[PDB]
């Protein structure tokens, strides 16, 4: 609803990093770090079974 | 410390991350070549207990690491991202987050290539991963998939960096620099980025086709189903010859800088060098089937391809004659980059002459998949591109690091690698002309005689690499003292014959590019106000 | 008469006609310049492929103008190829029997 | 016919193709040695007379009357080395009136040969697989990684046509002294010709990476006179 | 007139189906999802692997 | 302006981007995607939850990168004329790379079709394969693409002409026509006789038009974000470069769909 | 000499000869419906396909013509 | 961000003021790279029963 001047006055007069300057940034950024932290380390846990040759249980 | 190096957005930091990864992966590929060459030293199983699959996996790792993880991120990734903004007067590259992801997708390609080695048996297929060997019948398991993903992440890096380079030198040149007044290294990175942009799509298409063939039951190159592996050979080598001209064109730029600054006279006919590089890049797309002379083409196909493969000897000959003309009549200052440049000018021409021996499809039936081809390309690779890479390091390292290297140790290192590389790669022509095939872990006993001397030369080459590691250590620790004592060359240009030692002191550097005028180690904000040129 | 003689040059004339329509409409869209070059390219191309798809449905119109000439091809000159490949085996069988 | 230790030249020719390949290679190597002597002499004399030169002729940049010469002269030497190459290329492709066909099918780490002409009194097609003699069962005097248990026997002074294909992966039917190198891909049939000029035995190997048995995949061709070929074919 | 052709094709069981040619329904390894032979847009009326 | 006040700005027109985490985050997401798909393709991981998580993380990290680009371009005023020219040139080099991917795929189709095999029967389309006829639904798919370009052209020129309702409505019509095309391609893929496993024909056909399908679903996404930014007044009458890149993208997907049409549906039947 | 072989053919005088053996096979098997038994020149096709086409392919194609999966027109 | 200038501030690794010797970091950076194919060789030979 044309908040662009009001958002310019926040994004320019701010100290926080650019991905944190919006008021709603804590709603995006805090779940994403948890989802990212499991998404990058769960294949690394399956790397040793793939080296040993152990397939997962499907039946 | 995490924002400067993990969240990085300046090109001069991403360049040294590229350089650290490049020299790490070059240590990896040199270790792999030492294992290959140690197994090849004598007939019979020597060090790997039989197990020719492990030999083939090591050959794959050696080729992929040395091409896509040493020479490309060294030359393009380090030297282009560092020097092209500094030599066109740009404050940074255009699109810098792209420039950061084009580095950080390379350790991920490295870890997936290493676990490609560690899963079931590795992908022993050659670096040209040909089906049906690279299929799911002949290579069961996740090895080849992870190798294909390594190639995908490296192609993502070298495509994003190519877009970055093209735009940042078409758009961010400083305010006197027309396109005709560019340095030759900038033209090198420019033409290389176009070759990357035009060639990496077809490779990505071909190896995604292979990946879908392996895992998604589709049949692009499956014969029982309607495929053809010659389609893979076409789609691969349409990238594969532009790839090897990509590997050599920044080397041409580095040599044209080094030769001119150590001959103390400008390059003979600079715009013809630009035209020659552009002609090599254009004609490199028209020659791709000289790697396919045996597969069963027509005679007129092979006649055109000998003609087109032959007529690229003209611009490379123009470049090499221009290098001889720009050292003729000079005042040669025999420093380590000059030694590497003269060794380039000899050994690259020997590799190119064996290349025009290979260009004749009439004759390539005697040399295909022999060690003669291995001799040609290891000449023009490990004595063209590696020698120009060493020349670029010894040419730019004290400027962009702030620390000088030991000059005597550098010349010892040069003479050891120049001896050792010749001793590896010169008998390979004898083996290949007598009929020794490629990619074999074991050979008939009549090939033992030159194989032994080649693997003796391998130890000279890796000894000079270990000496280079010590040269890096001595530069990083004692590099401020090498300026004080007489262990290093401080000025790469001597005074002219009537120039006083005091009149030299007001004009210590006499360069035709901005790189040697900057502050040593250059500022985080170079070019606050823009540089200006008539 | 002329109809199949340039109806097997069918997908080699329509791409040339596309190139003709774009690179011909280019001068008519570029003769009045105030738009940027990209808008001229997209409007000339927008006209040109309306032309090629209209000409392509005229292509299928010609395709069934034209093979009430001789019915049931895609095999009646595999007939030709197989018929004379047959009796060129005949021309060899005889004078190796009598030669 | 066989590699020798410390060799540096081709194996001894046995077909007109290989003896033409040798002459084209030497004709190319002639002008290649001219160019190598030129650029190595310049690279020697320049750094040995201008390393000790203290005044650099820094105003030599153009050279118009000689840039055209070193553009033109590589082109005419390309033309000179390209004149016999085209003649050999258009001579080696014709397979005109051969007196024998032989199919060679590369399986994974054996070759399978198939004489298919029914010139026999048996009238049936002759096929056999030729495996490498393994290192533990080599009887004394045999050539390691070259000798096989069965052999491909061919008459001399006979135009032979090799039709080459594969079964699973890409192989390469290659014999250097006969001068044939032909890719066996699992979809198609290539052909080469040969005329063996002298009797003997000629070795070759798979020159295409087949997998883990790639080094253990040799070719052995015994060329005999036509009586002895016939009496060999009468058994197998 | 194609939905009605699928309507009358729903009444033709698989022994009355035409036998697949050699290149049809390549099965190198089973697909890693689902039940094996079914692909991503496998409509079981128009597609059948017997 | 004075020297004292000119010294408080940049002296050169180029964007010095602040340090950002999304390069290394997207790089680790591509790592997790590669390592997850290479292990679920071979059964070392039970289900597709790791691949789903990896693709979701990849998409959201790209979205946060694009959010920061929108923030730089709109709320900080960092995109000058030189930066605009550079972004347009980078997008043009990008679409040239993707046209070359499609040229490789067309090479695959032509190498299979110019002289086909003997295992299909020296035939194209192969025996038993019921080819998609070019008259029924793909003709409507060409029509709703040539019309989508005509809608986005007046939407663009009405964005320049000061109109708001005539540009938003044209953008909405363009977006809905693109999703009409995507649902029609889904309907064709369901009611197609051959599958992707049905030989080299199904391979090359679904490869080409499925890559076009993926480019069209990304086109629908960027038309949606352009509608969002035009409704919320981010796009202006003189500075709309993401909109311009989307227009370039529509008009190259149009011509490569035409090449796919006349090759895969007319010459190849 | 009793040695006789397929000569080169003007339809296929290049290096690849896949459509020599496949064409002579489909020409032989589409003789014997239109031609029939004991016909003297359909052994020209027989010598041509069995001299240069490999045994795996011949038995695969004969199996496919008993299937109804042969991709030629011999009925 | 404004970053530090100077001689040793352009490298991600520490050289001068360290509680450990630098040659540790320097030569263990390269010995790991020289030792990846030996780890590769060891595991693909233990998988093939040669050890
Ligand atoms: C970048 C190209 C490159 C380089 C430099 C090398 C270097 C070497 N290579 Fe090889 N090689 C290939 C590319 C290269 N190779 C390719 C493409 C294949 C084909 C694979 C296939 O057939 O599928 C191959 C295959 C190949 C074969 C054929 C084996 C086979 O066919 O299976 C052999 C033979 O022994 C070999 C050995 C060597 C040896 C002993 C070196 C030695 O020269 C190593 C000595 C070199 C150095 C010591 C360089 C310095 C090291 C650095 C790290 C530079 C650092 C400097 C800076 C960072 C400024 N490699
Ligand atoms: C550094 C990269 C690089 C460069 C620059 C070259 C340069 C050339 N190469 Fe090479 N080549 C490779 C990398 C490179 N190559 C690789 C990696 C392979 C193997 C891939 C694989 O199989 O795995 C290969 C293999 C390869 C083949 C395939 C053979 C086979 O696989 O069977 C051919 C065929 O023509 C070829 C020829 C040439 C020619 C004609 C040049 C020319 O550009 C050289 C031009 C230079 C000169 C000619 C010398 C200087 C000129 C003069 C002094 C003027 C006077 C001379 C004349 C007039 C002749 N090389
Ligand atoms: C292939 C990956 C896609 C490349 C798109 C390049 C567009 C050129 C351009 O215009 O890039 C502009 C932006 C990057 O801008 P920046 O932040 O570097 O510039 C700062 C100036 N504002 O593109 C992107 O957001 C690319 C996002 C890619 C996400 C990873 C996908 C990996 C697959
Ligand atoms: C055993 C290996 C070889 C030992 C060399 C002995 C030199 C004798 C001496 O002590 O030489 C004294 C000189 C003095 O040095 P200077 O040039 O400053 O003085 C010049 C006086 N006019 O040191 C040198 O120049 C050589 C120092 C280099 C030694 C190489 C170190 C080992 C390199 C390989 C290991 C590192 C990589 C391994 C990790 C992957
Ligand atoms: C067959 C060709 C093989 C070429 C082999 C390559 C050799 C490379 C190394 C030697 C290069 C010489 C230096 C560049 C020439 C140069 O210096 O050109 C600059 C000057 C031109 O200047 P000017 O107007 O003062 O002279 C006016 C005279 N035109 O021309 C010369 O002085 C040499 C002229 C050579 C004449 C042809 C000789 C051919 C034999
Ligand atoms: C990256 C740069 C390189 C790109 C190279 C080419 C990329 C090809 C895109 C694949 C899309 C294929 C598709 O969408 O095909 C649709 C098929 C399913 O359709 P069906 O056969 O079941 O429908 C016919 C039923 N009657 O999905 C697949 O089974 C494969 C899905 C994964 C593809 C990745
Ligand atoms: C994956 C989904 C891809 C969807 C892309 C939407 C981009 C939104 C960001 C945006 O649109 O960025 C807006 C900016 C400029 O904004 P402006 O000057 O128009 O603002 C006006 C303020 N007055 O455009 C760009 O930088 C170029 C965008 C190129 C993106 C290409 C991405 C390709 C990815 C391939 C993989
Ligand atoms: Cu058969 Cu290598
Ligand atoms: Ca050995
Ligand atoms: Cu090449
Ligand atoms: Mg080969």
């Amino acid at each position: 609803a044309n908040k662009v001047i009001q958002l310019q006055k926040i994004f320019q007069s701010s100290t926080k990093p650019l991905w944190w300057r919006h008021p709603r940034s804590a709603l995006y950024l805090y779940p994403f770090y948890a989802i990212f932290a499991v998404a990058v380390v769960t294949p690394l846990l399956y790397i040793p079974n793939a080296i040993r040759g152990i397939k997962a249980k499907k039946a | 410390m995490v924002q400067r190096w993990l969240y990085s957005t300046n090109a001069k930091d991403i360049a040294v991350l590229y350089f650290m990864l490049a020299i790490f992966s070059g240590m990896a590929g040199t270790a792999m070549s030492l294992i290959i060459r140690l197994e090849l030293a004598a007939p019979g199983s020597q060090y790997l207990h039989g197990n020719s699959q492990l030999f083939n996996v090591l050959v794959v790792g050696h080729a992929v690491l040395m091409i896509f993880f040493l020479v490309m991120p060294a030359l393009i990734g380090g030297f282009g991202n560092y020097l092209l903004p500094l030599m066109i007067g740009a404050t940074d590259t255009a699109f810098p987050r792209i420039n950061n992801i084009a580095f950080w997708v390379l350790p991920m390609g490295l870890v997936c290539l290493v676990t490609s080695t560690l899963v079931e048996s590795g992908a022993g297929t050659g670096w040209t991963v040909y089906p049906p060997l690279s299929s799911i019948q002949a290579h069961s398991g996740p090895s080849v998939d992870l190798a294909i993903f390594a190639l995908h992440l490296t192609s993502i890096s070298s495509l994003l960096g190519a877009i970055n380079f093209i735009v940042t030198t078409l758009n961010m040149r400083t305010n006197g620099m027309t396109m005709h007044k560019l340095p030759l290294f900038v033209w090198s990175i420019f033409i290389t980025a176009f070759l990357l942009l035009l060639s990496l799509p077809v490779l990505s298409a071909g190896i995604t086709m292979l990946l879908l063939d392996r895992n998604f039951n589709t049949s692009f190159f499956e014969v029982s189903g309607g495929g053809d592996p010659i389609l893979y050979e076409h789609l691969f080598w349409f990238f594969g010859h532009p790839e090897v001209y990509i590997l050599i064109i920044p080397g041409f730029g580095i040599i044209s800088h080094v030769v001119s600054t150590y001959s103390k006279k400008p390059v003979f006919g600079e715009i013809s060098m630009v035209y020659a590089m552009a002609s090599i890049g254009l004609l490199g797309f028209l020659v791709w089937s000289h790697h396919m002379y045996i597969v069963g083409l027509d005679a007129d196909t092979r006649a055109y391809f000998t003609s087109a493969t032959m007529i690229i000897a003209i611009p490379t000959g123009i470049k090499i004659f221009s290098w001889l003309a720009t050292i003729h009549g000079g005042s040669i200052r025999l420093a380590t980059p000059m030694l590497y440049a003269i060794a380039f000018l000899f050994l690259f021409t020997m590799g190119g002459l064996t290349g025009v021996a290979l260009a004749n499809a009439s004759l390539d039936v005697a040399f295909h998949d022999t060690y003669y081809v291995v001799g040609h390309f290891h000449y023009v690779l490990s004595m063209g591109a590696i020698f120009s890479l060493f020349a670029g390091y010894y040419y730019w390292s004290p400027q962009i690091l702030g620390l000088n290297y030991n000059e005597k140790l550098a010349q010892i290192q040069f003479w050891l690698i120049f001896i050792g590389a010749n001793v590896i790669f010169f008998p390979m022509h004898f083996l290949g002309i007598n009929g020794m095939p490629r990619r074999i872990p074991d050979y008939p006993d009549a090939f033992a005689g030159w194989n032994y001397v080649a693997s003796i030369g391998s130890f000279i080459a890796t000894l000079s690499l270990f000496l280079f590691i010590y040269i890096l250590y001595d530069q990083l620790v004692n590099g401020l003292n090498n300026k004080v004592n007489n262990k290093s060359v401080i000025y790469n240009k001597a005074p002219d014959f009537v120039e006083s030692n005091t009149i030299f002191n007001l004009n210590t550097v006499k360069s035709s590019s901005i790189e040697f005028l900057l502050t040593s180690p250059p500022a985080v904000h170079s070019f606050n106000t823009p540089a200006v040129q008539s | 008469k002329f109809v199949e003689g340039l109806s097997n040059n069918k997908y080699k004339i329509i791409t040339g006609a596309w190139a003709a329509s774009l690179y011909g409409s280019w001068v008519i869209v570029n003769k009045d310049p105030i738009m940027t070059k990209a808008q001229k390219i997209v409007q000339a191309r927008m006209y040109a492929q309306f032309i090629t798809v209209g000409l392509l449905l005229a292509s299928v119109g010609l395709s069934m103008y034209e093979n009430k000439l001789h019915p049931n091809k895609q095999k009646v000159n595999e007939m030709r190829r197989w018929e004379n490949a047959l009796r060129v085996a005949e021309e060899e069988e005889r004078l190796e029997k009598e030669g | 016919d066989v590699p020798t230790p410390y060799a540096c030249y081709f194996q001894d020719s046995a077909t007109p193709n290989q003896e033409g390949i040798l002459e084209l290679h030497d004709n190319i190597m002639f002008y290649l040695l001219v160019i190598l002597g030129l650029v190595s002499w310049m690279l020697y004399t320049i750094v040995m007379t201008y390393s000790k030169n203290p005044i650099a002729y820094k105003y030599i940049k153009h050279g118009q009357t000689i840039e055209v010469i070193w553009t033109i002269f590589p082109a005419v030497i390309l033309l000179i080395i390209a004149f016999p190459s085209f003649i050999l290329l258009y001579l080696c492709d014709e397979v005109i009136s051969p007196a024998m066909t032989i199919k060679a099918i590369g399986y994974q780490w054996y070759w399978k040969y198939e004489y298919s002409d029914f010139i026999n009194d048996s009238g049936e097609t002759v096929e056999f697989e030729s495996y490498v003699i393994p290192d533990e069962l080599l009887e004394e005097g045999q050539l390691r990684l070259l000798d096989t248990d069965t052999s491909m026997v061919v008459p001399v002074d006979t135009h032979i046509r090799f039709v080459v294909t594969a079964a699973d992966v890409i192989h390469d039917f290659a014999i250097p002294s006969l001068g044939i190198k032909v890719d066996a891909t699992p979809g198609r049939l290539n052909q080469v010709s040969a005329l063996i000029q002298r009797e003997g035995v000629f070795y070759g190997a798979c020159s295409e990476l087949c997998g883990t048995g790639h080094a253990n995949m040799p070719i052995k061709i015994e060329a005999v006179s036509l009586p002895k070929f016939l009496e060999w074919l009468n058994e197998q | 007139e194609h939905a009605e052709h699928r309507e009358h094709l729903k009444h033709v069981p698989d022994s009355e189906w035409p036998r697949d040619y050699e290149f049809m329904n390549i099965r190198s390894k089973p697909f890693f999802w689902g039940d094996g032979d079914k692909t991503l847009f496998w409509n079981p009326v128009v597609n059948r692997h017997i | 302006m004075t020297h004292l006040e000119r010294s408080r700005h940049q002296q050169h027109p180029f964007h010095m981007v602040m340090p950002s985490p999304w390069p290394i985050v997207v790089s680790f997401a591509l790592l997790s995607l590669a390592l997850s798909t290479a292990l679920t393709m071979h059964g070392y991981i039970g289900n597709m939850n790791m691949v789903y998580l990896a693709l979701f993380v990849l998409l959201t990290s790209s979205i946060l990168w694009f959010r920061d680009i929108v923030a730089e371009a709109t709320y900080l005023g960092d995109h000058t004329m030189a930066v605009r020219k550079g972004i347009n040139l980078g997008f043009l080099m990008f679409v040239l790379s993707e046209v070359l991917i499609f040229a490789g795929l067309f090479w695959a189709y032509f190498h299979s079709a110019m002289s086909p095999d003997v295992t299909l029967g020296a035939c194209w389309p192969p025996v038993g394969i019921e080819a998609v006829q070019p008259t029924e639904l793909p003709l409507l798919n060409t029509i709703i693409l040539l019309s989508s370009g005509a809608t986005v052209t007046y939407s663009h020129h009405a964005l320049i002409a000061g109109n708001r309702n005539k540009a938003l409505s044209g953008l909405l019509i363009t977006f809905w026509l693109i999703v009409i095309f995507v649902t029609c391609q889904y309907i064709e893929y369901t009611n197609a006789a051959f599958t992707i496993s049905d030989g080299v024909y199904g391979s090359v056909f679904y490869a080409g038009t499925g890559l076009h399908f993926l480019h069209m679903v990304m086109l629908a996404a960027m038309l949606g974000v352009n509608y969002w930014r035009m409704r919320n007044y981010h796009l202006t009458a003189g500075h709309h470069v993401g909109y311009e890149t989307t227009i370039i993208y529509t008009h190259v997907l149009d011509v490569i769909w035409l090449f796919l049409y006349v090759v895969f549906y007319w010459w190849g039947v | 000499s009793p040695l006789h072989t397929v000569g080169f053919d003007a339809r296929f005088p290049q290096q690849n000869q896949t459509k020599h053996c496949w064409q002579s096979y489909v020409d032989y098997h589409k003789c014997v419906n239109m031609k029939g038994e004991d016909f003297a020149p359909c052994k020209v096709f027989w010598k041509t396909y069995n001299a240069l086409c490999p045994l795996d392919w011949i038995e695969k194609w004969d199996d496919q013509r008993e299937k109804g999966i042969f991709a030629g027109d011999i009925n | 961000v404004h970053f530090k200038d100077g001689v040793y501030e352009n490298i991600p690794f520490k050289v001068k003021g360290r509680k450990t010797p630098y040659a540790l970091s320097h030569f263990g950076f390269f010995a790991i790279g020289f030792a990846v194919p030996f780890v590769a060789c060891y595991v693909q030979l233990k998988k093939s029963g040669a050890f």
